[PDB]
């Protein structure tokens, strides 16, 4: 029934009425060289810093400098197809993005056009690119948790909403692995989502958006796509229009979830666009100001206090406090961390998750790396029950991987080092979790006490994954409320310490 | 379900031929504000419904 | 291109001339300059590893139509930087610096087919409005749009031509 | 009539100057009576006043300023479809070998925008080869990328025989060998290689070896590719081979420092990873067809980290890795097993049993390296009996991964097997699980499938 | 799968709009090409002078 | 009376009368569309143009705009008044309270104090750290540098330091935070007014959101803040959580200012930037200005210029690596690195002095045996290095101390250790007192007592 | 193509006299400042090393 053609037409006519014959007048510049994707404007006295300049064709540039007598630009699409003497316009608008709840769904280019079949957007008007944070005094401490679905990072490098969290890795490590299915789980938890894909193969792309579709998560998320084939400048602006996506959601108080898949990608597109500018490179070869290029953009991922979003929204929404969650991906050559663009961006963020090759080709995945990974909000983001059980855990373990490669010979304290060994060991044999199976807080918590308190100490390796695999039922079948107790509040009192106790025993003596 | 949208995509384009007629001449008496009449442009609307 | 190292020359010989009255012969002075740099042997000769002062004297020989003092020493100072090809801007900034200050402008119309000549006369009438300017149009026929005029003065132009509107229907869509 | 005048002429670059308003656009091609000969110029470049910087497609001497240049309205067009197969053409797509005129239909540009995200097959096939050490460790994905970094004297040109024979023969897909700036040499007994192994009519070939200029060695895989995507367009699945990837990079970077830009991180071009990017991004799976690729690569002072490696690595999938040692125990094909990678091996694309199985017989070789270490110090009797039994086992795998194939009738007589990726899982899960304990080690050497190794004991 | 179907029938949908649209475009500039006379043309440039 | 003429980034070109052009460091201004946009010149060029540097966003802005000279340079408030409240960098008032009720307005581009009026001071400074006042001992007045790589502790320090020294001090404090986060301002902000210590500290924030003028220029206006309490007699803190974004501001504006690249692309005029600032930072007769500095060190590489050029303008360098830490070893402080200029048996007396040279001799002597414990393992050893590596590895252990502040972190609860209760401690590890404990028993405990203790409870 | 402190109204003051009128060749005027190094123009007379006297008490040496 819902290809009727009366509504096709009706539509197409609605914009046919909705027309201003109107005449409207402008500033005119003629195009005066092209090159590796550079142009340069002659004319367009009136052109701004920052505006978008529109091209034959459906194409923009934006103007990166005013000289004294001719404005240069980069082009947003396929420049081979210009030429000298072509004329171009200069729009009133500094460089602009289509924004609303109306893009979720959608798979979208840097610029905001549609790039899946489906037809033009319906948005709710348009937000600048480029804008500054909040200041200071408009932030709030981040106190509110997102559960990724992992053992791990949920209890070691705690995530909360305002939070900015590095993925940090060498390549085929886990890391969109692991971004994806901080998205997925956020299906049915009031958070919107955005992936923004920087410089990756299309194919990629198109099997991640497939299996975002597979586990129903897509109806929830943006999709700002710029494949390795496109223009450096879409690639190099790419993030940006997806944190323009993502602030709409901030400043009407809600709460949004933002992946930036290649953080490198967009250094390499931008010291490209730099470099054929001619200015002068510094460490690597990159720019001067490639920190401000991150610095500028991480810097928005904020939480903002109720007062904002009063004054932002104009008094339509009191009290509440919006937010935006960042976890923006990079990739190391040979587990360098140590290089110039990791250590820009380990220095922006609220922490990083340091995925080693090691580990994951041991099959620990996924392969967290503790004593490097770390969360610069701490426990302040979790759970109460989570930030009691877990404490120490990843010193716990940067101790033991000290201590495990020191004594590659032998041991002393053998039996105190060999309990000690058995649970700084049996942690990671704990740890390690399925690709696509996330366990809610419920789950995870019994699990760390379980760990935490001593009772692995009874049981060898290979039977640790049995033996969650056994608990995990057992207080499915038998304590089956205070899951759902848990599950709802943070939840910690002595009552539920004695009672946990009581959910070990009554399993461990029947396995 | 594919074959429905084969079918109902086949029945929507023999129905619109009939729309397009109209959206030309809405669109050239929109851009010029003289009104137009018909018979003086027949054989282009008829161009226009056969050439979808 | 000379167009960023002609407007110091350009305000120079302008403010000179403005002091002298003489605009309009400088005017033509500088016009006769640049036809001389356009010539054949002549840039050839500007191309050379020439000494300043020799190029400046071998190209002043060739131009009596220069007042003696002051229309050389523009050469001479030019020469002097290796400017010489510079000239046929210089002229084209010095022609906009006098429209500017006699507050004259020029506008383009062009149209599908000619104006009626009282159509001419409200159009610039209307742009003696929209500019504090004296216009003197300079109307012209094209085949690419069809109805309507386009109005380009300077780089700022309004457009009211049936082909812009086509093609900017088609975008809404 | 011709339109544009040589302004400059600077190493293989050349500026040429037009009327104002006729400029050539990017990548537009032009050309020129260099003496008696044309000489053909692509535009890289359009500066101010009319002036285009192009660079030449051959040598540029004997040029004069004042040259009157002819611009031709499109981009460089070579000669496509079925008339190409089994002829050599050069950058242009001009025959160079001897047998006259290509009798083409059609001619396409060769730059080209990369499959819209609409057009990408919506599914994650897989290639089957028919080579068991392929299949089994290292699978292809249809329309993936696929390094091949093996050396010399290992076989590596055998390999691309046999996969350029069973792709026209169990599929029915053609190739395409585009030579990017390697010995002439070997090109010219690569070609006599394959002339004598019937082959030659199923593949197409494109040579831009290290004499020729720049511009002809930039552009030579962009012929290749372009002739792949005519055969793709025709619904067929191809096969693309680059001899050498580090050697289109490396033209990028002699072009770049040409036209004088900006040197970037190790003296690459600063557009290093947007030119690769372009070259590996056309080359996917469609809805109508697929090109898959195999692309030999080098890896400079043997760094894995070198940007020009980091850049190619981003785009294969699997990765075969030839080995001297494989080739000395007279194994062959030579691949290894444990360098040997593919990202298809996931359960959720390939299969549980076919990933067990591979990790399986990946384990036994590791542990049998270490058993043979030992071997070699104290001398076989210090083994465990369990340790003589993987010792066993891991013979009769290292055995088993050898192959006949068609192409190699020509050395070991036996006729070659096409193997399917079923009967390699069957073979492999016995070998490993015990079965097949009671028959020699010789009983899999070149065999085939392993109803055949049965067979081969049965009277050996 | 259902909602592989949902998206198919949005994008069929699109596609069908798309070209009625770009033939509602073309037709328009067909019969303006075909309707134009020196009045119509004096009547849009005489309007157009007055909001100049 | 100005016409832009160029806008490349940040810096702006602005073209005046011949007679009227503006001097060195003065203040323009232009309306940026509904908005003040402040422009601070940083070249005179030929003709009447002059080159400025905007302290704000550039974007939007078009050639011709109308700029107004502005006859001063930028101004900040200054004195009582800017106590307990946050200010920009152009000294406006940024939390949502009203103006700043000053009555007077400095400069921020000031000359440092004359070499005859310095003054000298040994008056030791206690710091319940345990490595800190061990290794590198620092005196009231003095300079102290906290030098390391990304996320190795640099700011956790500096509030611990902040905790142990500016709640237990009388006079003002300054905290100038140039070029980091917001979250952690934000965070410092409200710790400090639920504690009431907000109204006798200054805030200055400059933070990495904002546009290169700011970061560039934030540094001056706290600097000009902490002169003026000092000038009237008082003493100081002044705290500045990354002087080396300073710098960097200046390398991101450095080729559009149309100088040529220098070493590593670092503007040529560093040394010279780094020490027009470092220089005013000093006490003198009148008053005294204690500070501590974080100093970001990029790539994790102390030989950078950047890093390089500053260990000569600090008297105690706090040297972090990120070795240390990623053993879980806080803070982790490198004490083969660290020095101080307090450091003398004339200052500090022959028993600190002699503890702290015996603790380095020991850990440089472990640091010389890793090599062959790494090829040849730990048993080839003689006799006595093994005891040396188990001392070593005892004292690394017992440089770990639990902070207040990270808590957060790891729930453990903070230590407050006293310089007689340390030195004590590393003799006694020192002279082989307690070769029969284990090693963990000295991890993240406070004095050799909780050593002693913790070691019953393995 | 770029300038070389040729402005508009030095270039004016050669337009009506190309010979400068004999003037002071021990003083010349300030054109430019920055970072420390000023631009001056005139000044035939000096030498390379000599000691160049500004408005208040200061100098400057004479390099390029
Ligand atoms: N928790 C897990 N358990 C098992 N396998 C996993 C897990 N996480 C990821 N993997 C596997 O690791 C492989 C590579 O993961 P992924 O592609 O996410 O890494 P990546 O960092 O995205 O690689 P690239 O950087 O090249 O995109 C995938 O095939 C996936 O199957
Ligand atoms: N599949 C095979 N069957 C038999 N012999 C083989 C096989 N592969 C390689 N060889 C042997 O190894 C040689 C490899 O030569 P070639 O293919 O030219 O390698 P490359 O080109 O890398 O030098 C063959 O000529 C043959 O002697
Ligand atoms: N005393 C400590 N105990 C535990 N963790 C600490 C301690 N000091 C620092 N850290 C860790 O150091 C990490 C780096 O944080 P931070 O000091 O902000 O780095 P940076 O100096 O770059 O700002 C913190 O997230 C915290 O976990
Ligand atoms: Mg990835
Ligand atoms: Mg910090």
């Amino acid at each position: 029934m819902q290809l009727n053609s009366t509504e096709i037409s009706e539509l197409i006519k609605q914009r046919i009425a909705q027309f201003n014959v109107v005449s409207e007048a402008h500033n005119e510049g003629t195009i005066v060289s092209v090159s590796d994707g550079v142009i340069r404007i002659h004319g367009l006295a009136d052109c701004m810093q920052g505006e978008m300049i529109s091209l034959p064709g459906n194409r923009y540039a934006i103007a990166l400098n005013l000289e004294r007598d001719s404005v240069g630009a980069v082009v947003m699409g396929p420049y081979a197809d210009l030429a000298e003497g072509m004329k171009v316009k200069c729009t009133g608008r500094i460089l602009e993005v289509p924004v609303g709840r109306g893009l979720l769904g959608r798979v979208v280019n840097t610029l905001g056009a549609p790039i899946d079949g489906k037809g033009p957007l319906d948005h709710d008007g348009f937000s600048a690119v480029e804008a500054i944070a909040p200041g200071v005094i408009e932030r709030q401490s981040v106190d509110q948790p997102v559960q990724t679905g992992y053992k791990a990072v949920d209890s070691m490098i705690p995530i909360g909403r305002g939070q900015r969290e590095l993925i940090i890795g060498d390549r085929q490590t886990g890391k969109t692995a692991l971004a994806i299915d901080a998205i997925i789980n956020q299906r049915d938890s009031g958070i919107k989502c955005i992936y923004v894909a920087i410089g990756q193969k299309a194919s990629t792309i198109s099997n991640v958006v497939r299996k975002l579709e597979e586990h129903g998560a897509l109806a929830n998320t943006i999709v700002v796509v710029a494949t390795a084939s496109e223009s450096a400048a879409l690639q190099y602006l790419a993030p940006y229009a997806g944190c323009a996506m993502g602030e709409y959601f901030r400043d009407r108080g809600e709460d949004a979830l933002i992946i930036y898949d290649d953080l490198s990608k967009q250094a390499v597109a931008y010291r490209q666009i730099s470099l054929l500018l001619r200015r002068p490179p510094g460490r690597e070869a990159f720019p001067g100001d490639v920190f401000y290029l991150h610095s500028r953009l991480l810097e928005r991922a904020a939480r903002v206090n109720a007062e904002y979003v009063e004054a932002f929204t104009k008094g339509e929404v009191k009290g509440k406090t919006g937010s935006l969650t960042a976890l923006p991906i990079i990739e190391t050559q040979a587990g360098d961390v140590s290089a110039f663009v990791p250590t820009n961006v380990i220095s922006i963020t609220d922490g990083q998750i340091f995925l080693e090759t090691n580990l994951f080709n041991a099959g620990i995945r996924p392969a967290v790396n503790p004593g490097i990974s770390v969360s610069r909000v701490g426990g302040a983001a979790q759970t109460k029950i989570m930030k009691k059980l877990s404490g120490g855990i990843r010193t716990a373990l940067a101790q033991y991987r000290e201590l495990a490669a020191f004594s590659q010979f032998a041991s002393d304290l053998d039996d105190a080092t060999r309990k000690q060994l058995d649970h700084g060991q049996k942690v990671t044999e704990l740890l390690k979790q399925k690709q696509y199976a996330p366990m809610s807080v419920a789950q995870q918590s019994l699990v760390l006490f379980a760990a935490e308190r001593g009772y692995l100490a009874d049981v060898e390796l290979s039977k640790i994954g049995s033996f969650e695999a056994a608990l995990l039922a057992y207080v499915d079948r038998d304590h089956a409320p205070l899951m759902q107790e848990i599950n709802q509040t943070g939840g910690y009192n002595d009552e539920i310490e004695g009672k946990l106790k009581g959910i070990l025993d009554s399993f461990k003596a029947t396995q | 379900a594919q074959a429905e949208i084969e079918a109902e995509r086949k029945r929507a384009r023999e129905e619109l031929r009939k729309q397009v007629a109209i959206l030309a001449v809405a669109g050239a008496e929109k851009i010029i504000e003289r009104s137009v009449d018909e018979a003086a442009n027949s054989d282009i609307v008829d161009k226009l419904v056969a050439e979808l | 291109e000379f167009i960023t190292v002609a407007r110091p020359y350009a305000k120079a010989a302008f403010d000179f001339a403005v002091e002298h009255q003489s605009v309009e012969r400088w005017q033509d002075m500088l016009a006769f300059a640049a036809e001389v740099t356009k010539n054949e042997q002549m840039a050839e000769l500007l191309s050379g590893a020439l000494a300043p002062e020799t190029l400046a004297e071998s190209f002043i020989a060739v131009a009596g139509e220069q007042l003696d003092e002051n229309g050389q020493n523009l050469i001479r100072v030019m020469a002097e930087n290796g400017r010489l090809n510079a000239l046929p801007d210089v002229l084209e900034q010095f022609i906009h610096l006098r429209a500017v200050s006699e507050a004259t402008a020029e506008v383009d119309v062009i149209s599908a087919a000619a104006l009626s000549e009282q159509q001419l006369a409200k159009i610039s009438a209307a742009m003696e409005k929209r500019l504090s300017r004296k216009v003197k149009l300079n109307a012209k026929i094209d085949k690419s749009v069809m109805a309507g005029v386009i109005i380009r003065a300077g780089d700022m132009v309004i457009d009211g031509s049936v082909r812009g509107r086509l093609e900017r229907l088609a975008d809404v869509l | 009539m011709a339109t544009g005048k040589i302004v400059q002429v600077i190493g293989a670059v050349v500026d040429v100057e037009f009327p104002q308003d006729a400029v050539p656009r990017v990548y537009d091609a032009l050309e020129v009576q260099n003496g008696n000969e044309r000489l053909v110029l692509e535009v890289q470049q359009q500066l101010g006043g009319g002036i285009v910087r192009t660079i030449a497609m051959g040598s540029s001497d004997g040029l004069r300023r004042g040259l009157d240049v002819k611009d031709l309205e499109h981009p460089i067009e070579v000669p496509v479809g079925k008339a190409t197969l089994g002829r050599i053409m050069n950058v242009l797509g001009e025959p160079v070998d001897m047998k006259g005129e290509i009798g083409e239909e059609e001619r396409w540009a060769i730059h080209r925008a990369a499959p819209s995200y609409e057009e990408l097959s919506n599914s994650q096939e897989l290639l089957e080869t028919g080579i068991k050490v392929i299949d089994l460790m290292a699978p292809f994905a249809k329309g993936g990328k696929v390094g091949l970094f093996g050396g010399a004297g290992v076989g590596k040109t055998v390999n691309m025989m046999e996969l350029i024979r069973n792709i026209a023969i169990e599929h029915s897909g053609y190739s395409v060998f585009a030579g990017v700036g390697e010995r002439t040499r070997e090109g010219n007994d690569f070609y006599h290689e394959m002339t004598d192994s019937n082959v030659i009519d199923k593949v197409s070939l494109v040579y831009g070896q290290m004499n020729e200029p720049p511009g002809n060695r930039l552009r030579v895989a962009l012929t290749g590719l372009t002739m792949a995507e005519k055969f793709r367009d025709e619904g067929r699945d191809v096969l693309l081979f680059v001899d050498n990837i580090y050697r289109y990079t490396l033209a990028g970077t002699e072009v770049s420092a040409l036209l004088g830009r900006m040197p970037s991180a190790v003296g690459y071009q600063p557009t290093l990873a947007e030119e690769m990017g372009v070259l590996q991004e056309r080359i996917t799976s469609t809805k109508t067809g697929s090109i898959t690729s195999v692309q030999a690569v080098y890896v400079p002072a043997d760094d894995l980290t070198d940007p020009s490696p980091a850049t190619t690595f981003a785009h294969l999938d699997a990765t075969v890795v030839l080995s001297r040692q494989i080739a000395s125990l007279g194994i062959y094909p030579a691949v290894d097993p444990l360098d040997s990678t593919s990202r298809q091996l996931d359960p959720l694309v390939v299969g549980q049993e076919h990933y067990d199985t591979a990790r399986g017989v990946q384990s036994i070789l590791q542990r049998y390296q270490e058993l043979k270490d030992i071997i070699a110090i104290l001398g076989m009797d210090e083994l465990s009996e369990e340790d003589k039994l993987v010792v066993a086992r891991a013979r009769k795998i290292q055995r088993f991964l050898s192959q006949p194939f068609f192409v190699a009738e020509v050395f070991t007589g036996s006729p070659g097997k096409y193997v399917s990726l079923k009967d390699t899982i069957r073979g492999f899960k016995g070998i490993m699980e015990g079965e097949y304990d009671h028959l020699p080690e010789q009983a899999f050497y070149m065999v085939g499938s392993i109803e055949e190794a049965v067979e081969k004991a049965k009277k050996l």
